[PDB]
């Protein structure tokens, strides 16, 4: 059924979130972070004000 | 080995800055 379909898709989506609620947060989000933990010139891509 | 990959990320930026003008 169609609702199936849905179904199937709305639970591949869950599987990827919780995936990432449990991942380790990017740098940006670990609120401190100094030159060795996050990649060299990672602010050079990034916008920060 | 090393200059490439350093080449390469200036290359990253420079088209990232690039793209913010």
């Amino acid at each position: 059924s169609s609702f199936e379909k849905q179904q199937i898709e709305i639970r591949k989506q869950i599987e990827q979130l919780e995936n990432e609620a449990v991942a380790e947060k990017k740098w940006s989000l670990k609120g401190e972070v100094k030159a060795k933990d996050r990649p060299e010139d990672a602010l050079l891509t990034e916008e920060l004000e | 080995t090393l200059a490439n990959n350093v080449e390469s990320k200036l290359r990253d930026d420079l088209e990232r800055l690039k793209k913010i003008r």
